[PDB]
């Protein structure tokens, strides 16, 4: 049921989210180990990802949560990479996209950082980098992030290294 | 999956030594987030 409609680089909504894109590029501890060393992209498409049946699975969860907190979603746009995109915007998000060994348990993990998102495309810290050329930091390889509607709800708060 | 900590629906991760990092956060339901935007892009090599 999902169907992707390709955005101009003239709309503004193309625009925002390449800016929201650009500008939470940082540099990372591992000094470009995981996601590669870059500090810019080339954006080459975005995509508005449409899904009657998942948007309305998550409307309906957003309620519940707001009604649980004082009408209030605490709803974020997050980015999320995984070398299981394609079942994500197809499927929806469950528990085969989860990090099992993530610093704060088992459940999906979402980054305000774009580069933090990017060191997870190819894999748990970056796996063995692109398909074709076995390379973390490739230059070449077209790679896919998501920007997504995250509902926190009432969110437990974990100061950390 | 495991679950939000009780009475919470998400974890929030909050960078305490890397002055510069963002926040990162977790969910325990698929149902908490939307995969609006699908973003094709490659990195690009610095100067
Ligand atoms: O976007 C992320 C994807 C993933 C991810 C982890 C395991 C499997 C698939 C994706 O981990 C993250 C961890 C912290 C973070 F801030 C963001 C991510
Ligand atoms: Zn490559």
């Amino acid at each position: 049921g999902t169907i992707l409609i390709d955005l101009s680089p003239d709309d503004k909504e193309f625009q925002s989210v390449e800016e929201e894109m650009q500008s939470t590029v940082r540099e990372h501890r591992d000094g470009g180990h995981a996601g590669g060393i870059f500090n810019r992209y080339n954006i080459l498409k975005i995509q508005k990802v449409c899904n009657k049946k998942l948007w309305e699975r998550y409307t309906h969860r957003r309620k519940e949560v707001s009604e649980e907190n004082h009408n209030h979603a605490n709803e974020r746009m997050l980015f999320h990479g995984s070398p299981f995109v394609n079942a994500i915007i197809h499927k929806g998000f469950d528990e085969r996209h989860a990090y099992i060994g993530g610093m704060f348990g088992a459940g999906i993990y979402f980054a305000e950082n774009s580069s933090k998102s990017n060191q997870y495309v190819y894999g748990i810290g970056g796996g063995t980098g692109c398909p074709v050329h076995k390379d973390r930091s490739c230059y070449i390889c077209h790679r896919q992030l998501l920007f997504c509607r995250v509902t926190l709800g009432k969110s437990f708060l974990q100061f950390s290294a | 999956m495991a679950h939000s900590p009780p009475g919470h629906h998400s974890v929030t991760g909050r960078p305490s030594v890397n002055g510069l990092a963002l926040a990162e956060y977790v969910i325990y339901r698929g149902e908490q987030a939307y995969p609006e935007y699908l973003i094709t892009y490659q990195i690009m090599r610095p100067e």
